[PDB]
RNA sequence: ACGCUGCUUUUUGAUUCUUCGAUGUCGGCUCUUCCUAUCAUCGCGAAGCAGAGAUUGCGAAGUGUUGGAUUGUUCACCCACCAACAGGGAACGUGAGCUGGGUUUAGACCGUCGUGAGACAGGUUAGUUUUACCCUACUGUGUGGACUGUGCAGCAGAUCUUGAUAGUACGAGAGGAACUCUUGAUUGCGACCUCUGGUGGAGCGGCGUGCCUGCUGGCUGCUGCGGAGCUACGUCGGGAGUAUAAUGGCUGAAGGCCUCUAAGCCUGAAGACCGACUGCGCGGUGUGUGUGGCGGAAGACGACCGCUGUGUGUGCAAGCUGUGCGGAUGGAGGAGGAUUCCGACAUUUUGAGGCUGUGCAUU
RNA sequence: AAAUGCCUCGUCAUGUAAUUAGUGACGCGCAUGAAUGGAGCAACGAGAUUCCCACUGUCCCUACGGCCUGUCUUGUGAACC
RNA sequence: CGCGGAAGUGUUUUGUGCAAGGGCCGUAAGGGAAGUCGGCAAGAUUGAUGUGUAACUUCGGGAGAAGGAUUGGCUCUAGC
RNA sequence: GACAGCCGAAUUGGGCGGCGGAGA
RNA sequence: GUUGAUUGAAGGGAUGCGAAAGUGUUCUGGAGGAUCUAAGCCGUUCUGACGUGCAACUCGAUGGCAUGACAUGUGCAUAG
C-alpha cells in the first residue's frame, strides 16, 4: 500500500541522484547512496531532485553486511543548500543526513542524532517524538 | 523518421510575431460588462511606477485550526497617481458595421499639455455645443469620457506633455451617464473614487527593452556541447528536406522586449497620499511612503500613490493603465498588515528612519 | 521589525535579512552578509575588528 | 479450430524506368511539424459487473509519454520512478548544423586457405570531415501625426495530490468505494528585482617582485570584501460563452400493437466555434508632426521616448571599505658613557581617512 | 571463448541498484601448439584495456565579466560562379 | 630558464566605443562523471628540508614507492 | 368476418430486376 | 657545438664483532647506450586555430628527446 506524505510549501531542492549522504540512525549503516525520488515525473534530460521531508531510494554503500546489496527506503532530515521560509527567513544545516525506514513508513532504529527542521516534524509526526532539537 | 524522446516546445505562439510596440501607452482591449441598476462610476486610470518594497501580514486563521496565525512577507509595487482631469464626451451607436462614433464635446477651456499631445511642441503657430448633447441622448448605445493626466506635478519625469485616453462610463440610464459627465467637465476625479482594497485589478504597459538577443535567451533552447564546431549558442537544425522551405514555428534571432502585455488578477493592498504617514499598521513610528535615500532612479512620492501585490510590467517612470476586472471573483481573503519596510534600497539598509540612525552612532 | 542580532557584530538585522546556520550540536548562530561569514571560517576574533 | 475474403507500405524480396563530364553513403546529439491502427488523461456501453481491482467495446489526436547499467550499434535486455512510460511518416526528416564510435584506400598482428605474388560479409590495433559575401525562404528592422472603429491571421495551460465524506454504501466474513467541499505541489507559458544567491578590469584594504637614492608617495603582480546593473538557485499571474459526438431519454407513425426517428424535441466531452489576449492592412474625424542641438527609461545602423539653456561643478542625504599622514607613550633584545643609538610591531589622537554613476538643493 | 572459438551476448563464480564490458575457473580447441619458436612480466613504454582515491562548468542548467573581431567612417580594392 | 630592468635600436600625432554570433581567456550556490564510443577538455599535484616507505625481484632494483609534517618578518645565541 | 390487439378489410411466404446503406 | 643539478659501481681509509673462517657500520672516490633541466631539436593530443591562408604544410597550447647507434659548414665517391 502506499505511503501518505502530508503536504508542504515549496523549498529549493539540494540532493540529487549519486549524491552521498550521512546514516544519522543506529540502524548499522554508514553512508547512503541516492538513487532515486518517489513521485518524480520527469522532464528531458533532468535529474530527479529532493529536499527534506522527501522519500529517496537508496543503496548502502558502508555498513553492515546485512543490509548491502540491496535497496531501501529513506526520509531525508538535513540540506546544506540554503531554502527560504514562508515568515521570510533563510536557514541551512551543516552536512547531508538521512534515516532508514520499512516499506509502511516506521523508523529501523530507535535513536536520532543531531537537530531536524520544523518542516519535517509535522510531515512526519514519529520522527518529532525521538530528536533531540528542532531548529 | 518517428523521433523517439518527445519534448515540449519551447516558447508560445500565442505571441509571434514579436515586434516593438507602436506606442508607449496602449489603448485597452475590452471594457468590463454594464449593470444598469448601479450608480455611475469609472473603469480604468492611468499612474506611474516607482518602485518595490516588502509588507508583513498576519494569515488570518486564529480559528483551532492547526495553524492559527502565520506570518506572510510579500513584495509589493508603488505607483504614484495624481488626479485627473475631464475634458470631453464621447459617444457610439450601433449600425450594420459595427460601431459608428459621433462628433465630440469639448468643454470650455481645453488644457496646454493636450494641445502639445495632439498638435505637437510648435502649436502656438456655443449652441453647437448643445446641439451635440442632444445626439448622445437619443443615439449612443454607449458613452465615454476624455481624461488626461497632470505629469507636470511629478517633476522627475520632465514631461510637459500629458497622456490622454477614453473610458468607458458604468451606471444605467444612458441620459444619466450623461448628465454625470457634464457636472464633471474641466475638474479633476482621484484614484480613490475608483479602486478600493482588497480588489483586483488589471494593468497594461510595456515591458522593459533589450535590444536584439540570440536565440538561447530569446526562446530557451539548449546550449550544444563543448566540442562543436561553428559555435554553441544556437539551434542545430531548422526544418526537414521537405517541405522545402523555413517554417514560422521556427526560433530566430531578433528583438526581445519593449512588447505590449496585459497582465490580470492583482491584488491591491493600500491606497493613501505620499505627503503624510503611512499607517494602518500595528507599529508607532510614523514613516512616509518612501525609503531612506528614496526610490533607486526615481525622486520621491509627493501625490497620492495605490500599492499592488507582485510584479508589475515595465521600467521606472513609464505610464500604466489600470482596469477594473472582466472576470467574476468571489470574495478576498481578509487582509492584515502589521508592517512596511523603508530600509536604504542602495546598499544593504539596516535602520528605518534616518532620526533612528542617528541614535546609534551618538556622534 | 528586527530578525535578531548578529553573533559576529552586535548589530541588529532586518526582517528577512540573515541567513540561521544550526550546528551539530544544534546551536543555531545568525550572520548578516558573506563579509561575517568569511571571518568565522577563517577563524578571527572579532575583537580585533575595530 | 478446419476453410474463405480484404487493406496498408513500417519488413525483407522481385524488377532495372531516372542519375556513373558525382544528388556526400549507418547511428547518436539538436529542433520543428504531421498521421491514428489511443498507452494515459475526459465522456459513455457489455459482462460468467456484489464492493475493490482489473478485462472487453465505442466517441475522441487538445495536452503528455522520464532518469540510468552493458553494447558503435537500430535492436535487445535489466534497475529505479511514473497518471502512463503507445506505435509510426516527413529523400530509411535533419553532415556548407555538429560529432565520427560502425563502415572506414595507403602501416601492422593472428587464425584458416594458396607453391607463390596474394585472398577472407573472420577477429584486432593506428588512420586530413573544404567553400555562402548571390537568389529565394524565414527572423527582426525601415518605408513621414493624434484618438479610435472592424476585417483578417495567430492562439495555452495540462496533470497529480492532503484532509473530510467514511471504516460509511456493498459484503456471511475478509475486505472496501463515489458526487460535493478542501490542502499542497510537478511541468509548460508570460512577466519582475523587494528579499536571498551568483558575477562585478567600479571602488577601498592586505601582502609581495622589479624600478624611481631610503622614509612618505607612485607604477607593476597575487589576493579579501565588494555597491549599481544584469540574472536564477529567488518572487508574482488563468472563461463557469454558444451549438454538438458517442450513449441515454420525451412525444410519435409507418405496421389498430410495438418502437429514442421517419416530422419534431430534451440532455451531454481534455474535442469544435466564439470570447479574452498579441500582430497587421483598411476606414472615419470640429484633428496633420521642431530644421538643428542636447539627453534617456530606447538603440547594431536607421528608428522610438523627451525637452527646447537648467546643464557642469560643489554641498548635504543615503551607501561601500575599514581605523589615514605626522606626533606622543611603549617594544623581544643588542650596541656602549650620551642616559645616547638601532628595532618588526603595539596603543592613542581616530567608526578614522578614502571613494560613489543613486536622491535632494543650489550655482 | 586469449590481438587465435563459427555456433556465441558459451557455462559457473566475482565487481554493480542494474554488467554484449573486466578478472578468475572450466575445455572434443569451426581453425591452439614448440627458433613458422612454446611457456614466462623483474626493469623499461606520448603502446592497447578495466576498476579505485583525489579533483573539477563534462553534465543537471546555465549566468556575469575581459581583450581582439563583427556592427559604423576614410583610403586601397579582388575572386568563385 | 622563467618573472622584471639597462645599453643600443625601432616608432606616430584629426576613424568608432563597443547589438547578435565568433577567436583567445576569468569567476561561479548546491551536487560530483549522472555527461560521453571513450574523463576528450579543464581542474588537481609540483621547490626545499626532517619523517616514513609494501608486494614482488634477474639481488642491481622497485623508490622521489605510498603516507604524514615544516616553511614569512624581526631581534639574538652556538659551530668553524 | 381474415391479419393486429368485440371490432370491419385486406393479410402474408418465397424469389427476381433497378436503387440506397454497412463492411471502408 | 653541448648550461646547471640528481643518483652513487669498482678501488682506498677508519672503526666494531668473532677461537677461527669471516662479517657489521661509516667516510673517500666518481662508473653507467643511469634521471631531469638549458642552448636547442622533434611532432603525441586538442581530431584547437587556419582552410580563394601569413603559408602549394604555417600558427598556439600540450607533450617527447637533449654525451649520442648525436647535430651541423665544406673537399671527394655512388645515376634511371
Amino acid at each position: 500500500k502506499k505511503i501518505s506524505i502530508k503536504p508542504r510549501y515549496k523549498m529549493t531542492r539540494g540532493i540529487q541522484v549519486e549524491t552521498l549522504m550521512k546514516c544519522a540512525d543506529n540502524s548499522g549503516a554508514k553512508i547512503l547512496r541516492c538513487i532515486g525520488v518517489k513521485r518524480y515525473r520527469g522532464r528531458l534530460n533532468r535529474l530527479p531532485a529532493a529536499a527534506p521531508g522527501d522519500i529517496c531510494v537508496v543503496s548502502v554503500k558502508k555498513g553492515k553486511p546485512e543490509l548491502r546489496k540491496k535497496v531501501h527506503y529513506a526520509i531525508l532530515i538535513r540540506q546544506k543548500k540554503i531554502w527560504r521560509r514562508t515568515d521570510g527567513s533563510h536557514i541551512m544545516f551543516e552536512d547531508n543526513a538521512a534515516v532508514l525506514i520499512n516499506n509502511k513508513g516506521e523508523l529501523r532504529g530507535a535513536q536520532i542524532a543531531g537537530p531536524v527542521p520544523r518542516e519535517v516534524a509535522d510531515m512526519w509526526p514519529k520522527i518529532s517524538s525521538q530528536a533531540s532539537s528542532i531548529n | 523518421s518517428c523521433r523517439k524522446f518527445n519534448a515540449p516546445r519551447h516558447g508560445s505562439l500565442q505571441f509571434c510575431p514579436r515586434k516593438r510596440s507602436k506606442t508607449i501607452r496602449p489603448a485597452a482591449g475590452a471594457f468590463p460588462a454594464d449593470d444598469r441598476s448601479q450608480p455611475v462610476h469609472l473603469t480604468g486610470f492611468m499612474a506611474y511606477k516607482a518602485g518595490m518594497t516588502h509588507v508583513v501580514r498576519t494569515k488570518t486563521q486564529v480559528a483551532k485550526n492547526k495553524q492559527l496565525s502565520r506570518e506572510i512577507m510579500d513584495a509589493v509595487t508603488v505607483l504614484e497617481a495624481p488626479p485627473m482631469v475631464v475634458y470631453g464626451i464621447v459617444g457610439y451607436e450601433k449600425t450594420v458595421t459595427g460601431l459608428r462614433r459621433l462628433p465630440i464635446v469639448t468643454a470650455a477651456y481645453v488644457s496646454d499639455g493636450v494641445l502639445r499631445r495632439m498638435f505637437g511642441n510648435r502649436y502656438a503657430s456655443g449652441s453647437v455645443c448643445e446641439s451635440r448633447v442632444e445626439m448622445i441622448k437619443e443615439r449612443a448605445h454607449c458613452v465615454r469620457v476624455l481624461v488626461q493626466t497632470q505629469p507636470t506635478l511629478i517633476k522627475g519625469l520632465g514631461l510637459k506633455k500629458a497622456h490622454i485616453a477614453e473610458i468607458q462610463v458604468n451606471g444605467g440610464s444612458i441620459s444619466e451617464k450623461v448628465e454625470w459627465a457634464l457636472g464633471r467637465l474641466e475638474k479633476e476625479i482621484a484614484i480613490g473614487e475608483v479602486f478600493g482594497v482588497n480588489e483586483n485589478i488589471d494593468t497594461i504597459g510595456v515591458t522593459k527593452g533589450k535590444g536584439f538577443q540570440g536565440t538561447v535567451k530569446r526562446f530557451g533552447v539548449r546550449k550544444q556541447p563543448r566540442k562543436s564546431r561553428k559555435g554553441i549558442r544556437k539551434v542545430a537544425c531548422i526544418g526537414a528536406w521537405h517541405p522545402s522551405r523555413v517554417m514560422y514555428s521556427i526560433a530566430r534571432a531578433g528583438q526581445m522586449g519593449f512588447h505590449r502585455r496585459t497582465e490580470k488578477n492583482k491584488r491591491v493592498y493600500m491606497i493613501g497620499n505620499g505627503s503624510s504617514n503611512i499607517k494602518t499598521e500595528f507599529d508607532l513610528t510614523e514613516k512616509p511612503i518612501s525609503p531612506m535615500g528614496g526610490f533607486p532612479h526615481y525622486g520621491e512620492v509627493r501625490n497620492d500613490f495605490i500599492m499592488v501585490k507582485g510584479a508589475v510590467v515595465g521600467a521606472r517612470k513609464r505610464v500604466v493603465t489600470l482596469r477594473k476586472s472582466l472576470l467574476r471573483q468571489r470574495a478576498g481573503e481578509e487582509l492584515v498588515i502589521k508592517f512596511v519596510d523603508t530600509s536604504s534600497k542602495i546598499g544593504h539598509g539596516r535602520f528605518q528612519t534616518s532620526a533612528e540612525k542617528k541614535a546609534f552612532y551618538g556622534a | 521589525m528586527i530578525q535578531g542580532v548578529s553573533m559576529f557584530s552586535g548589530r541588529n538585522i532586518p526582517k528577512g535579512s540573515g541567513i540561521y546556520e544550526v550546528m551539530s550540536d544544534g546551536r543555531a548562530v545568525l550572520t548578516a552578509s558573506n563579509k561575517e561569514r568569511r571571518l568565522i571560517a577563517r577563524k578571527i576574533n572579532p575583537r580585533d575588528i575595530r
